[PDB]
């Protein structure tokens, strides 16, 4: 049925068939991965707003 | 096909690697020739022998 | 004269692409045909 939107969460995407994931079935996928200096930043400045950066 | 004796059935198999436009051709050949799609799932489970017939 | 070019560079760009994939690149790029012819890179593996 058309006017669909599907999210897919995966730990191990080796695991997926490639089937599965096509441009088509899957038309976006990006990787979340470990923090990096800007994103340890950003979350010290949420959770602690006031300081200094 | 009657004059013959030759059964009027017909069968066609599009095989490919993923993604090429099997499953979209067959529903822009249905649309052009004015049939309906009746999808049958081989690996259920009540389906049978006689019931396929 | 550019879908000539496109398909060239794309021909030379991968080996194997399929028409979704190329589906999906002409989505990322919306009515704009010269992002499209420009960036054939992209389509690498
Ligand atoms: N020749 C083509 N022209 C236009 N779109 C195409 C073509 N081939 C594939 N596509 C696009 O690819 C996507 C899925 O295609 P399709 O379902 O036909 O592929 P498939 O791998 O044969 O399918 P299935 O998994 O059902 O067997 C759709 O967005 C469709 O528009
Ligand atoms: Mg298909």
């Amino acid at each position: 049925t058309e006017a669909r939107i599907v999210f897919m969460t995966t730990n191990y995407i080796d695991r997926l068939d490639p089937a599965l994931i096509r441009p088509g079935r899957v038309d976006l996928k990006e990787y979340v991965g470990y923090c990096s200096h800007w994103q340890l930043t950003q979350m010290f400045q949420r959770f602690y707003p006031g300081q200094a950066p | 096909y009657i004059d013959r004796g030759i059964p009027y059935r017909r069968g066609y198999l599009l095989y490919g690697p993923p993604g090429c436009g099997k499953s979209s051709f067959i529903t822009a050949l249905a649309g052009e020739l004015e049939h309906s799609i009746c999808l049958l799932s081989l690996t259920d489970s009540s389906l049978s022998d006689d019931r396929l017939n | 004269s550019l879908a000539e070019n496109f398909a060239e560079h794309v021909l030379k760009a991968t080996s194997e692409i399929s028409p979704a994939q190329v589906q999906g690149y002409f989505m990322l790029y919306k009515n704009d045909p010269m992002g499209a012819v420009h960036n054939i890179e992209s389509l690498r593996p």
